[PDB]
């Protein structure tokens, strides 16, 4: 939604519409802001390798889990 | 000390003029979301605290009354059209303030306002040849009979309705219920009734007028319910027993003078109860309610007798029967008496419905509707009543343009490029003109819930390519030819609609100073 | 006129605000659900107390100045006619439905848009209960369920000291009115009256008319065979006026006469009822003890007493006619009955006029007997239930079962539908869900339980565990699958649930501004 948002699409209608594309596709149909419109990227030749969204999973969970267990802070001196 | 104004409010100029945009501005918010079937609702409280839910544009302007002097000009123009029409009054309203609001900027660079009159009444009248050109006559397009266009155009106001399924029933009885009036076609005459229960398509379409009929007092295995030609009697006259409008009441010790009272008392009712016979009714009713006692006497003299009727439903039978609704039953004679040629008690929904068929002055019907719940009725009560009048419409007047803004953009792209061939400072408002009729086909994507920008490029890049007809399309969010798609309007209807709208603005415009007697 | 002090907003501000008053009288009444919800003590305005957790009695009594909270208070006005238990249900769903609309608002959806996809998930729901329903009474009219299902939801009313013996009287007076072959009852013909005094045991089902008057005498017959019914507006003895008397002598010589006219009249008018054969003698004032004499005699039966609007009522039912004068006496406008008898409860002389047709007829009237007024008016109520609970069960034998099984299963068939949905209108139908599983959740949360892990561990038995539609153990019996604990709501009443709940949302998600003018 982000992504579209700044593709001037409308970030509801693009993210709904590729669910539904997700649902009944696969992973290809994503938004491409080269041509200004969701596409089937697998043909645009627009990729990343697999770590950059495993480890984004990763680490960010990993500080929301840290995030969530703070209780209080304690000033000391 | 000495003064000049002392209390005369007064001010002139351009803040003035500008200060009656933005005051008329006022008037198109408080309708701007009700444009189209699909437009939001709008919620008015009176002083008493009633309540009022509608998303007619004329009803919200008649209960607004607003006190600042240049929106009563808008008012009182929007009153005029539904007087004169009945409909167009958001249209009106919406481009009036539009006007106003393109040329706002340029009254601020000092433009002057005749200037700008002089360019609304140009580009009207361009407008208006534009109509007549391209409009186009539909009587008999494709030999297929009127009964059928009709019902096309009837089912695109209910189409994606609450009633979508079966809406090919409910689009015959648009068609029938217009088909059985006169010459004379008026939205008031057909009425419309609401019954709770069973299924959408049980809804009846009685031909006279129909009524619930909630008298259930004694009178059955008497009284009968066909009458070749009776004498239809209309009263508001309460002939029960124990009523608070015919009654005695004596006091005195001698038991003997209580043998007169008793049987005075119902002596009175006698009186009056003789004098409905002697007069010859047949068919009696009256709207205030009716006793058991009195129902036997028109039981024994092989009467007939249903109270309880709206005075409503009473006086559209009146006007369809032709009588007259008198108070007191002294008077009652055959100049009040009524007529009909078939009269039968139905079994509607298993409740019983009194109706009067085939009346002499029979300008009027009735639609009874059924569905699961008073939503699934008032729902279709709504579009029901704009069905009939677009079939109301089409027969009369037989040249039409496409809907949904489809016309709106038209003259948007013929003013437009006649503006670039008209130098001087008649360019810039006759462009201006044109820009302030994208608002119609705007709101109605924007009370849709489209998106207007992707429709507005895509619908105006349509009309430059050769397009004249496509238009919004509230059902699906895509451009759509309205013409194709029966989405019609009368021509004459939307050209009156330009015409009182570039005049109320004009009249704001030709304005520059208030004058206030102080009182 | 009066624009000043205008009420002029409009947008999401305005909406939200909407969505606001809908919430307040939702929370309001969300702790009031099921058996386990929590009372409303209600104050009148003439200083009386009540306290009671009737959704709606609750609604009636809450007088909410703020127009939306005034539409959500017709709808219930129409509900009681067509559901009558899920009253509760509609306005806490309507405000769940309100609620995560607001969530919706922010991502930049339309209201008519909302609109479009909640009637779009309200038919998915409306078509997923038929595929979960079940029937009782199919093929064959039987009285022994109709009973036993209805006898459960009494129970939490304050009829549950003599729930059973309320069943079985619902049950006879829908069968007396209405016949079950056609399956079209009329819920008018079953009236409702009580009276302080005895059990709420001592309930009756009067097949006929019934109105609280004793006869002439207590030497009358007690049951009265011939079918020779007359009803008059004077007794049958020197007349007296309706309204009042104001007895005023003048002297002797009148006097002496009224003596007169007793012996003449005391004979002549019961002399009458020979003349014409009545046995049964209704009429509005009563009589002396003087006719009692001549009555006990022949056998002649007669009421005294009556009121104005009870005589109208038994002509009606009887289908007789009123004799407001001795000259309009005749044999046709007599009533006809079966047997008319007088029921004495007991050590209280009641002495209540039992006029019935010795069969099935078409009117029926349920006299509510008990010791509190406060218990008779909510149990007044509770009864009204087991009626539009047996209509509905007549008119269509499918029912669903109740404990929020059937809100927990559509929300997974609008969830997977949702799905299916490429437009805004998906985030619409997945809110529908969500909101759907508020009437569960707060079953469990009045019952003193996590609401989330109840929601959730029943939702996951539903796929997991088993696929049919498992509910919320609310009254801490064995387990969940209600359809063990028999707890069972009408197909009928689920589906105008959320059909009136959803067609209140988009009611009010299409206004966007209440204008009224202020005084200045
Ligand atoms: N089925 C439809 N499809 C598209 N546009 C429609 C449809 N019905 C009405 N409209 C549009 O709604 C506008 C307002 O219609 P109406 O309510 O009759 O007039 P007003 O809003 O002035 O009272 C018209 O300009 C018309 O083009
Ligand atoms: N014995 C029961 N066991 C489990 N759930 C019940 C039982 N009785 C009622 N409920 C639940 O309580 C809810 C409200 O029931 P009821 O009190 O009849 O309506 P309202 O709360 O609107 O008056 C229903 O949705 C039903 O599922």
């Amino acid at each position: 939604s982000t992504l579209a948002e700044n593709a001037g699409l409308n970030p509801i209608s693009t993210v709904t519409e590729l669910r539904n594309r997700h649902a009944q596709g696969e992973k290809t149909a994503g938004i491409n802001v080269r041509k200004g419109g969701i596409s089937n990227i697998l043909e645009e030749l627009v990729v990343q390798p697999l770590l950059v969204s495993v480890s984004a999973l990763t680490l960010a969970t990993e500080t929301v889990r840290s995030i969530l267990k703070i209780d209080d802070v304690v000033n000391t001196r | 000390v000495i003064l000049l104004k002392e209390g005369t409010d007064s001010s002139q100029g351009i803040p003035q003029l500008v200060s009656n945009i933005s005051a008329c501005q006022v008037i198109a918010e408080a309708v701007r979301t009700t444009l189209g079937p699909r437009g939001m609702d709008k919620l008015i409280v009176d002083g008493r605290g009633k309540a009022t839910i509608s998303n007619d544009g004329a009803t919200i302007l008649k209960l607004l009354d607003v006190v600042h002097p240049a929106a009563k000009t808008l008012v009182d123009i929007a009153k005029s059209q539904d007087a004169e029409v009945g409909d167009g009054t958001t249209s009106v309203t919406l481009l009036a303030a539009e006007f106003l609001k393109q040329v706002k900027p340029y009254v601020e660079e000092g433009l002057h306002p005749q200037i700008i009159i002089r360019a609304f009444r140009t580009a009207t009248q361009l407008a208006v040849n534009k109509i007549k050109e391209i409009a186009v006559t539909v009587k008999k397009a494709d030999k297929v009979e009127q009964r059928k266009l009709l019902e096309k155009c009837a089912m695109t106001a209910l189409s994606s309705k609450l009633i979508s399924q079966q809406k090919a029933f409910f689009a015959k009885m648009v068609v029938d219920a217009v088909m059985m009036l006169d010459d004379l076609l008026q939205l008031k005459m057909i009425g419309i009734k609401k019954v709770q229960g069973g299924a959408l398509e049980d809804s009846q379409l009685v031909a006279g007028v129909a009524f619930k009929k909630t008298f259930s007092y004694a009178g059955f295995e008497m009284q009968p319910k066909k009458y070749h030609n009776p004498k239809i009697a209309l009263l508001n006259v309460e002939l029960e027993l124990k009523a608070e409008k015919d009654n005695a009441e004596i006091r005195v010790h001698t038991v003997e003078d209580y043998q007169a009272i008793v049987d005075a008392e119902w002596n009175i009712l006698y009186d009056k109860l003789e004098k409905i016979h002697h007069s010859g009714a047949k068919v009696v009713s009256s709207k205030l309610p009716i006793g058991d006692v009195a129902t036997q006497y028109f039981a024994d003299r092989d009467m007939f007798c249903a109270g309880r009727v709206p005075e409503e439903d009473l006086k559209r039978t009146m006007m369809a029967c032709g009588g007259s609704i008198q108070t007191s039953v002294n008077a009652l004679s055959a100049d009040v008496l009524g007529r009909c040629q078939v009269f039968e008690e139905t079994q509607i929904g298993g409740e019983r419905y009194n109706f009067f068929t085939g009346c002499p002055k029979a300008k009027t019907c009735t639609f009874i509707l059924r569905g699961g719940a008073e939503q699934f009725m008032e729902e279709t009560e709504r579009s029901l009543h704009d069905a009939i009048m677009i079939v109301r419409r089409a027969i009369k007047n037989d040249s039409v343009v496409a809907g949904g803004g489809a016309i709106e953009m038209e003259l948007s792209k013929y003013l437009r490029d006649y503006s670039r061939t008209i130098p001087g400072k008649q360019q810039l408002l006759i462009g201006a003109y044109a820009k302030a009729l994208e608002i119609i086909p705007r709101q109605l994507c924007d009370n849709a819930g489209f998106d207007a920008t992707n429709i507005l490029n895509k619908l105006r890049a349509r009309h430059a390519q050769g397009g004249t007809w496509y238009g919004v399309d509230i059902n699906n969010e895509d451009i759509a030819d309205n013409f194709e798609a029966f989405v019609w309007e009368p021509a004459m209807v939307r050209i009156n609609a330009l015409t009182a709208a570039s005049e109320a603005a004009c009249l704001i415009v030709s304005v520059d100073e208030t004058i206030k007697n102080p009182r | 006129k009066d624009q000043d002090r205008k009420s002029r907003l409009m947008g999401l501000e305005a909406l939200k605000s909407h969505i606001m008053a809908a919430k307040a009288v939702a929370n309001t009444m969300r702790t009031s659900l099921g058996p386990n919800g929590l009372d409303k003590m209600m104050v009148d305005k003439d200083g009386d107390v009540t306290v009671t957790n009737d959704g709606a009695t609750i609604l009636s009594m809450m007088d909410v100045d703020h127009q939306i909270a005034k539409l959500m208070v017709e709808l219930s006005k129409s509900q009681d006619d067509e559901i009558g238990d899920g009253t509760t249900g509609v306005v806490v769903l309507a405000g769940a439905l309100l609620e995560e609309a607001e969530q919706l608002l922010d991502r930049g959806i339309h209201p008519i848009r909302i609109a479009d996809g909640y009637e779009q998930a309200a038919r998915v729901a409306i078509e997923h209960l038929d595929k979960i329903s079940d029937s009782v009474l199919v093929d064959i009219k039987d009285t022994e369920p109709l009973i036993q299902t209805a006898k459960t939801t009494l129970g939490s009313k304050v009829v549950n000291s003599c729930h059973r013996q309320m069943a079985e009287i619902a049950v006879n007076a829908v069968l007396t009115v209405a016949d079950m072959e056609r399956r079209d009852v009329d819920f008018e013909l079953i009236k409702v009256e009580g009276k302080v005094g005895g059990r709420l045991e001592d309930t009756k089902l009067i097949k006929g008319v019934i109105v609280d008057k004793d006869f002439s005498h207590p030497q009358m017959p007690k049951k009265v065979e011939d079918a020779k019914i007359a009803i008059l507006t004077c007794p049958f003895e020197p007349p007296k006026p309706k309204t009042k008397h104001k007895l005023d002598v003048t002297s002797v010589e009148d006097y002496k006469a009224l003596q007169k006219y007793e012996k003449e009249k005391f004979e002549e008018m019961i002399q009458q009822i020979k003349e014409t054969g009545a046995n049964l003698a209704i009429c509005q004032w009563g009589f002396d003890d003087e006719a009692n004499h001549l009555l006990l005699q022949n056998n002649l039966p007669a009421v005294r007493w009556v009121g104005g609007p009870e005589i109208e009522l038994i002509a009606i039912a009887t289908g007789g006619r009123i004799v407001p004068r001795f000259s309009e006496l005749t044999a046709e406008k007599l009533g006809f009955a079966g047997l008319v008898q007088e029921i004495s409860f007991g050590t209280t002389k009641d002495k209540m006029l039992v006029i019935e047709q010795c069969k099935n007829s078409r009117a029926v009237t349920i006299f509510i007997r008990g010791g509190n007024k406060m218990i008779i008016e909510e149990a007044k109520r509770s009864l009204h239930d087991a009626l539009c609970v047996i209509r509905n069960l007549i008119r269509d034998n499918r029912v669903v079962y109740g404990g929020g099984a059937a809100e927990i299963s559509c929300a997974l068939a609008v969830s997977q539908e949702a799905d299916k949905c490429p437009t805004l209108e998906q985030y619409a139908m997945r809110a529908f869900a969500d909101a759907l599983e508020v009437i569960p959740m707060a079953l469990s949360e009045n019952s003193g339980m996590n609401p989330i892990q109840t929601m959730t561990e029943v939702r996951a038995r539903q796929v997991k565990e088993m696929n049919p539609a498992l509910g919320i153990d609310c009254l801490h019996k064995g387990t969940n699958d209600m359809k063990q604990q028999h707890v069972i709501e009408t197909l009928i009443g689920k589906k105008q649930q959320i059909s009136l709940a959803t067609q209140m949302v988009r009611m009010i998600l299409k206004i966007d501004d209440i204008r009224k003018p202020g005084e200045s």
